[PDB]
């Protein structure tokens, strides 16, 4: 019957009672489920780790008192519980981990699978300096047209021609596709490399397994360099 | 949804019914309204827009960019008051803030009592009603810095309830002496101690105490003797509830060190008759008190 | 270090706060400490025999 | 005897996997292959009285539990295990569960173990203060003081002797001091006071947390912020307080901002390593908070209300003494909750 006022958290007298209480809750789970094996897909580097930001955790983990090393300690325990084998996990672990996932999941993604159009053509756009290129890639025999003109006519420099061919040379498919490239703006180098960038982005639809090789060759990266007004 | 005139005529004013009828004849019932994610035309809340809000809408009769009255038909002829008072309660006082209607009514004792109660748990009523505060030293000290001489106010005060409890407090402030006294009063309450008193009027026997350079010689006195001691000791005795005392200060007569020495002497240099009796296993009798007993 | 006095006399200092009225409410430990007095002699004790031999 | 019950489910579970696998097979087939041929059959078929029964029974059955239903609302262990086929070998997860079954039943066949010390049991199964012996204290290493070169002579009265270059603490006095300290913890716990357990040496957290849990108390294992008690409003005012009944259940009453800024002072402070926590001990003195601490041969006894002479460097000795104090608190808590019931 008699009532008294007491500190809410067992860690009240510590420097950061809120962070220590949360760490204790996670530590209990890691002790109760010490035996449960961890994922063997961790070697496969599963791409899932959407934990809240240091600033977002500061709302619940002491605010100003929160130290970066304290946030690092929270992530080491959230990941360890998360990496328990999915088949052998339980509700308790997932319930505790739910509160620490980024709330961006509230909404949805903005990416729709790219597919060939009604005529079997992969359409991609590329940009370099002030130049732009819209290419139409279809399965063919290596025919290329630039703005309706022969490649040797539009691009006089052999180095520009070699730049256009490089993405097809990486996937060793130079004679497997017909390319209809349309380009505008900038000069020969910007247009040739804008076409290079657009062909690489259009080739991924035909075989998405080759994206990693295209990325490694450097043809899927948009070159950011542009003329800078002297400051 | 399209509603019959009867229903709409029981909620909306007659003047607006014609507009509702024309809108229900131009917008098909199967209209699939889309939400605009570039321009926000409507407010962030629901509103039928049938009543003019005295604050959130333009004041009727006031000139402004979208005033529909002719320039010779405005109805604001007095300009001594604010035309549109704040809506609702009439204030925007932040939650947890109080309107400063009354200023200068605070009692520094009550400010000390409230702060100490929150910080240490002492009773505010005792501090504000039972304690008496007497400043003992008030001077200005200064520190020589690269920028120049930085002055500070130093205050030493003594507090007590005149019934055994006495405390000494010190305070410093670079701003004003009143702030230094507030801190000293705050410190003094935290240092409150009980001092033994023989018959609640004097000390037990005589005391020869050395506090740094101060030599204190205090002697107990008969009832009705009064306080015959250094002025600094007098104030402390008054707060503590000592009525009869004689004494002399030798060597250093620094006021600050006399006050601290006196407080220390009253606690570390006294032994009650009860404490002496228990330690020695003997009975100690006050002959003067027995002479007037039954 | 000097033999400290204020750690073992918390009960007596607290009782002065309660008697005067500076502290309104008795602390929860107050009754417990009163029933179980601390040892406050802190003396050096002689010994007249080696317990081993 | 009742295995068929599970077998009936597994049968359905297998059938469900078959239905799902071939639902995905038809998700790849182009519509041009199936749709026109399917529709043509209907164009060449005539519905019968029975066929029509399902023509509307399924329409409602699909217009009731698929369209006009609430998508949301306003064998339990290891429920996500994917069992392997009866012909295939055990999966890694199944082997783990197969080993866990062995661990419970067979792994402990052959002998029992007696008179062997297990470190965890000091924390989870502490003895009662009345059952503690000198032997038990000695087994935990509580008698091993500091080097005689580091002697703080104010502990002279606690020393039993010197041996192998260290001072041996008198366990007969340790036991008497331990019993007195334990009774204080029990009293404060039974009175409803706040008990704080302070220890900042590596490894002490586990003992400190369990001691706080079983006494409904508090602990600090990382760092004592200087001023936690004397400057409490600048350090601990922001943290949340709560009101509780005599059964230690949250009343749920919202607290006025006045009640949430008031200093919440511990009723009793237990310090595992006082030599490194002078700040806390001095604040306790200033705040008139009774304190208990383990006093090693190099530690000042007079700085605490109730000293416990003993080794403060060994986690076993510390956890043994902490466990005894924690269980004493637990008994006080249990006696307070019992008097409320009756
Ligand atoms: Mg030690």
């Amino acid at each position: 019957l008699p009532r008294r006022i007491v500190p809410k958290l067992a860690t009240f007298y510590s420097a950061n009672p809120n962070h220590e209480d949360r760490i204790n809750r996670l530590e209990r789970l890691l002790r109760k489920y010490i035996k449960l094996p961890s994922q063997n897909n961790n070697e496969a580097q599963q791409t899932k780790a959407p934990w809240i930001s240091f600033d977002e955790y500061a709302l619940i983990g002491g605010g100003t008192k929160l130290k970066p090393t304290q946030y690092t300690q929270l992530l080491y325990m959230l990941n360890k519980l998360h990496n328990i084998d999915p088949q052998l996990t339980n509700d308790e672990i997932t319930s505790e981990l739910s509160q620490y996932y980024k709330k961006s999941s509230m909404l949805s993604n903005n990416i729709k699978i790219k597919t060939l159009d009604e005529f079997g053509r992969s359409i991609a756009v590329g940009k370099r300096k002030s130049s732009t290129a819209k290419v139409f890639v279809v399965r063919g025999t290596g025919e290329i047209l630039v703005n309706g003109r022969q490649l040797n006519d539009y691009f006089l420099k052999m180095k520009d021609r070699e730049s256009i061919m490089y993405p097809l040379q990486v996937i060793e498919s130079v004679g497997k596709y017909n390319i209809f490239a349309t380009t505008s703006g900038g000069g020969p180098t910007g247009q040739a490399e804008s076409i290079m960038h657009a062909i690489a982005k259009a080739l991924v639809v035909f075989n998405p397994l080759l994206k990693s090789r295209l990325h490694k060759a450097g043809v899927l990266t948009r070159d950011y360099r542009h003329v800078e007004r002297k400051k | 949804q399209h509603y019959d005139e009867s229903l709409l005529s029981r909620y909306y004013p007659e003047s607006l019914l014609k507009s509702i009828k024309l809108a229900q004849q131009t917008i098909p019932e199967d209209t699939k309204f889309r939400v605009s994610r570039n321009v926000e035309f409507a407010p962030p809340y629901l509103d039928d827009f049938t009543k003019i809000h005295p604050f959130w809408d333009y004041k009727p009769g006031m000139p402004h960019l979208h005033a529909q009255e002719e320039n010779n038909n405005f109805s604001i002829f007095r300009w001594d008051q604010v035309q549109q008072p704040l809506p609702g309660e009439g204030n925007i006082l932040p939650p947890g803030v109080s309107l400063p209607n009354d200023g200068g009514r605070k009692s520094k004792s009550a400010d000390v009592a409230a702060g100490l109660h929150k910080q240490t748990g002492v009773d505010p009523d005792y501090i504000t009603r039972k304690l008496t505060m007497k400043p003992l030293v008030m001077k200005r000290v200064s520190n020589q810095t690269g920028k120049g001489k930085i002055a500070s106010f130093y205050a030493l005060v003594v507090v007590g309830d005149k019934n055994g409890m006495v405390g000494l407090g010190e305070g410093k402030s670079r701003e004003e002496m009143s702030k230094a006294i507030f801190k000293a009063h705050w410190d003094a309450v935290r240092n409150l101690k009980e001092i033994p008193r023989y018959e609640n009027r004097t000390i037990y026997g005589d005391i020869d105490f050395r506090y740094h350079g101060v030599k204190l010689h205090l002697r107990s006195a008969k009832p009705g003797f009064g306080l015959r001691v250094n002025h600094v000791i007098f104030e402390i005795c008054e707060c503590a509830g000592i009525k009869d005392l004689s004494g002399k200060v030798y060597k250093s007569r620094n006021d600050m060190n006399i006050a601290k020495g006196t407080i220390e002497a009253f606690t570390k240099a006294q032994k009650t008759l009860d404490e002496v009796a228990l330690g020695r296993g003997k009975k100690l009798v006050d002959v003067r008190k027995v002479y007037y007993s039954s | 270090m000097k033999i400290q006095t204020n750690a073992v006399n918390v009960l007596q200092r607290t009782s002065a706060y309660l008697k005067s009225g500076l502290l309104k409410e008795t602390p929860a430990w107050y009754n417990v400490v009163a029933s179980i007095p601390p040892s406050t002699k802190f003396t050096r004790e002689p010994r007249f025999k080696n317990p081993s031999n | 005897p009742n295995n068929n019950d599970e077998v009936m489910l597994l049968q359905q579970k297998l059938l469900y996997d078959e239905i799902r696998s071939e639902l995905k097979s038809l998700s790849q087939v182009p519509e041009d292959e199936i749709l026109p041929e399917l529709k043509k059959s209907l164009e060449q078929d005539k519905l019968s009285d029975k066929e029509q029964q399902l023509e509307a029974e399924l329409s409602d059955f699909f217009r009731n539990y698929a369209l006009l239903n609430k998508l949301f609302d306003s064998t339990k262990p290891y429920p996500n295990l994917i069992p392997s086929a009866n012909d295939k070998p055990y999966s890694s997860q199944e082997l783990f569960l197969r080993q866990l079954n062995h661990s419970m039943r067979t792994a402990k066949l052959g002998a029992t173990i007696s008179k062997v010390y297990y470190p965890h049991k000091d924390i989870f199964y502490p003895p009662l203060p009345e059952n503690i012996t000198v032997e038990s204290l000695m087994s935990a290493g509580v008698h091993l003081g500091q080097s005689t070169s580091l002697w703080r002579s104010s502990t002279q009265s606690y020393i039993y002797g010197e041996y192998k270059g260290i001072h041996i603490i008198d366990l007969n006095q340790t036991l008497s001091y331990l019993k007195r300290a334990a009774k204080v913890v029990e009293g404060v716990s039974e009175s409803g006071g706040i008990i704080l357990f302070l220890g900042t040496r590596q490894g002490q957290k586990r003992g400190l947390e369990e001691a706080a849990k079983k006494t409904h108390g508090y602990y600090v294992s990382t760092r004592w912020i200087p001023g936690t008690l004397t400057n409490s409003t600048e350090i601990s005012g922001i943290w949340e307080k709560q009101e509780i009944d005599s059964n230690d259940n949250p009343t749920e009453r919202a607290l006025s901002p006045n009640e949430t800024s008031k200093q919440v002072k511990p009723d009793l402070l237990v310090v595992l390593n006082p030599t490194e926590n002078r700040n806390a001990l001095l604040e306790a003195i200033k705040s008139r908070v009774p304190t208990i601490a383990i006093i090693d041969t190099d530690s000042e006894p007079s700085l605490v209300t109730y000293p416990i002479p003993g080794n403060d460097d060994s986690l076993r000795s510390v956890n043994f003494l902490l466990g005894v104090l924690a269980r004493a608190g637990q008994r006080g808590l249990q006696n307070r909750l019992a008097r409320n019931n009756e």
